[PDB]
This record gives C-alpha cells, structure tokens and sequence, in this order.
C-alpha cells in the first residue's frame, strides 16, 4: 500500500506538471503570434480555446 | 535612431529595431544593445520567429515604427537600399547583406516597415531573405526560404 | 565641468556636484554618476538632509567647488539663470524649475555655492525652492518651505 | 596605433607598446590598457625583465612596430624628444624623463623599437635611462643603472 | 604561357606552373589543367609539401620558368603585383588574392621563380600567404602561417 500510493502520486504529480506544461506551452505559441502584432483581429475565440 | 547596433565583443553582431512600441533583436545574436535604454529592457523569446520581444520606454513609444500588412509586389526600401518583394519573397543584389545585418527592418515608401531581415540565401546573382512579416490577416509569419542561413 | 549628472536608465534624473573637495549628491535621487573616477567612491548616507557624501579623488580635490555661508538678501544664479533669494526664502519664477532639478548648486555673483536644491513649492507667483544651505553660524541646515516636494 | 598608454584612475600611468606583434608592458605600471581588445588578451609575467607580455589581436599581429638589436652611437627618439645613446648608455637631457614615461619605446631613424624605457637616473649633467633592450646576440637584456627609479 | 588554370566544372579552382623541368600543382586543387599535354602527366604525391609534380614533356621543355633560392629581403612580383618578403615571411596587401589563387609563383627582379603559393591569414592590413620555398641551402621547404587557408 505504501508503495501504490508514493507510485499515484509521483504519477499524478508528473502527469499534471506535464499536461500544465504543455497546456501553458500551447498559449505562448498560440498567443505570441498575436503579440508581435498589436494591429490584429484577435477573434474572441482565440481568446476563449488558447487561453 | 529607429536601428540600434548590438555589440558583442566591441564588434556589431546585429542590430535591435523598435516597432509599435516594441523592441525586436535577433534571438541568434549574442551581445549587449548599443543603447543604455534598450539595454535595461528585459525581453521575452519567441523561438518561432527565432527574436525577442518587449515593451520600450515611455520615451520612445512615441518615436516607434508603425506597423502594415499591405505588402503589394514591387520595390521596397531598406537600410542598403531597395528591396525587391516578387513572388511573396524578398529579394536583393547579390554582395547587398550579409552577416551582421540581421535584424534589419524592410519599409515601403510610406516609412512602415513590412518585414525583419534575419538572414537570406546567396546565389549566383541575387540573394533571398530570410524574413519575419506578418500576413493579410496580420498575423505574425516566419518566411525562411530552403537554404536560408541565419546573418 | 565640476556638476555631474546623475543617470538612473541611460536619462538624467539629477545632479551631482563637488563642494569643497566633497561630492554631493540627494539622498532621494538613485542611480549612477555619469562618471567613473568619481562613481568609483563609496558614499555615506546623511538622511537628516536628504543628501550622500563621499571624499573626492586626490587627483580631483582641487577642481571643486567654493562655498560661502554669507547670503545677503538680492538675486543668485544657478543652471536655469536667476534666483531670487528674498525672505530667508530661494525662489524661482513659475515654472522655472522642475523634477529632475536635484542636487543643482546656486551660484552666488561670485561663482561659490550657495545651496543646493533638493525641491521646491509653487507660491503663487513664484517657487520656492528647498534646499540644504548654511546659516550664518556656517553649520549645514536644511532650509525647507512648507509642503516642498521632492525633485 | 602601435603604442598605447595605460590608465589606472583616469590619468596615464605609463604605456602598453605593441612591437614584434606582441604587447610589451611595464610589471610596475598598474591599469588597464587603453585599446580594449589590447586588455581583453591575458598577459604574462616576465618579473627578470620587469614587463608584461602578450600575444596581439589578430588584427595587430601586422600593425606592429619591428625591433632591431644594432644601437651603434648616435642619436634616438621618443615623445619627449631625442634620446643620446653614448658608451652603450641611453643618456636624455637633463629634465626631458619623468614619470609616466616608462613602457614608450626608442626608435631608430627607421622607425624601428630600438629598446623600452622603464626609469631613469639625473646624473646632474644628463639622466640615464633603464631600459629594457637586445644585446649583441639578440637576447632580451635589461639594462639599468643603480638607483634608478620606476617611472 | 608558363601557368595554366586548373578548373574542375569550369570554374578556376588553383594554378600550375612549370618550374625547373617539373609541373606543379597543389594537392587540394581539384580539378584538370586545361593543356591537355599537362594534364596527361601522372603526378606524384609530394604530401610533405602539398604539391604534386611530373615530368615535363620534351615538346613543352622550353616552356619552364627558372628558380633560385637567393631571396633577400624585398618586393617581388606575381600576377596581382608586387608581393613584400621580409623576416622570412611572405606578405600581400589584404584583399589581393584569395581562393583559386594557389599554385601561382612568385618571381624576383630577374623573373626568376621564388615560391609557390598555397595559401594565406589575413593579418590585419596585411595577408601574410603560406608558400614553398627553398632554404639558404636550396632545400625545398614549406612555410606555413598558424591558420593559413588554402586557396
């Protein structure tokens, strides 16, 4: 039981830094385009999928 | 001054250019910005249009480069002369750029620079550039025809 | 020159001077002295005048300013011309001084410093001026109108 | 530029002499060398020749003054004057030499670094000079009369 | 002519040159002489020096260009002008010469050949070329400058 619970959580902790990871990695591709370009659309979409 | 030199070991190694309110410099460029105000800026990288980026002094804001989109074929103008745009790429006389111009901005006749020079390719008698410009709907695009180095 | 201005990020934001062998610059005014033989000493903090000292460079003690703790009542002049110096009071027409205008000696018609301007309060028809001075006993006094505002 | 001087609090302390394409400088003279690529390379130690040496920037390996071990009598120069060279003995006039002077080499009338003033001696008719030279077989020799003094 | 271009897909990439009876080229010349008697000729590998050499033929024999090994300090000729040889090196002006260059000889004051150039540094204003010559002995030998490139 000890070492089932130590493996879940070092599980969880590397899943969730890793999906968090990847997830705010998206928003800095997906954004960065837009702000090297103040004069831009900007679709509230972007604003509502990327972020 | 709208182009600012970067010197690495008291040699240019680039030069950083303010757009917008915005300072860009090449990412591949290592060294200090010839500029006690520019030097102090702290800026964030955008490893896809290989630069870094970030706001400038309320001084400056006032005195930056406006951006465009509006990229019709012709002739541009830039810091060794004309640039010609053909075929969605930017093209100059071959000995015209080379290393320590990246960065450079591409402006047409109405003074709004349309393209970052990053590099190019040299051919047998003209030269392609590597460029950072943004599209018609004005958004930020990487234009590295194959073959292109890094200036 | 014997005023060195002071840079925080590459602008001005006050000055330095050298008064009798001692450099002396406001205690509310931070960055660098656009120097390097005199930004090279270690100053000491004297916050009950809002001031920083330090000795000057032997090589630098004899090019420094006079000072005088007789001020007779009329008109002294500093960087932006004429002061008045009426009531126990320095004055400047409004408008005349500003932010950034710390640390600037006043000059008597003799060429010796006089004060030095810290800060200041717009009266109705001129600004008086805050400033460390000496009384007429010679003893360093921070002579201060009401309400002054640091520059 | 062949001969640089050194700085150690803003004024000149001495000189850095680039001949043979490689950097000659006093031990005794403490500070940076003017050209900052000069500065930049590490120096060695020669404590029996009491100078400092160094390989020269690329750039420099061709812009350097040339040396010649043949001082037959005659007269020298340097940029307080002619210099004498008598009973193998480098004697200047009266008063010419004095601190700050050492590292500037002797030129021949071909432009040629003949040896490297380090200090000297008043003898009361003319001031002997210790300097760093070549004898006969073309070694290195320093060459300086007793009591003279670092300069 | 007593030179011949080596071209590999028509572009000149090195010189050949007759000197005392025997045809050379240096070994990281790719290409063929365009005289085809030449070009016929199997060459030995001479690694020690980078050159390769034949046999002149019988109908090209008169066509061989003297050599010496008597080289005192002085300016010599070749095909882009005068060429300075001073404390054993060989010396061009920067910017005369460069890539396909090599294989060309260096001649005295009686058209006598004095040395064969391989390559070069550029040494600040001055390029500073890699070249076989022969000793005060006349034994052939090859000087080569830390970094030269080959031409």
């Amino acid at each position: 039981t000890i070492i089932g619970l130590c493996t879940c959580v070092a599980i969880i902790m590397v899943s969730c830094v890793t999906s968090v990871w990847l997830l705010c990695r998206t928003r800095n591709l997906c954004i960065t385009p837009y702000k090297l370009a103040p004069n831009a659309q900007v679709p509230i979409l972007l604003a509502l999928l990327c972020c | 001054d709208k182009t600012f030199p970067i010197m690495l070991n008291g040699q240019v190694n680039g030069y950083a250019c303010v757009v917008g309110g915005r300072v860009f410099k090449p990412l591949h460029v290592e060294g200090r910005i010839d500029n006690e105000q520019l030097a102090a800026i702290k800026l964030k990288k955008a490893s896809i249009y290989d630069l870094e980026y970030g706001d400038v002094p309320q001084c400056m804001k006032s005195d930056t480069l406006q951006y465009t989109s509006d990229k019709p074929p012709g002739f541009y103008n830039w810091h060794h002369g004309a640039v010609q745009y053909e075929n969605n790429r930017f093209t100059v006389p071959r000995g015209v750029g080379g290393k320590g111009d990246s960065g450079r901005p591409i402006l047409d006749n109405k003074g709004r620079v349309v393209a970052i020079v990053l590099g190019g390719v040299n051919e047998g008698s003209r030269t392609a550039l590597s460029v950072v410009t943004w599209n018609q709907k004005g958004v930020t695009v990487k234009d590295t025809p194959e073959g292109s180095e890094p200036w």
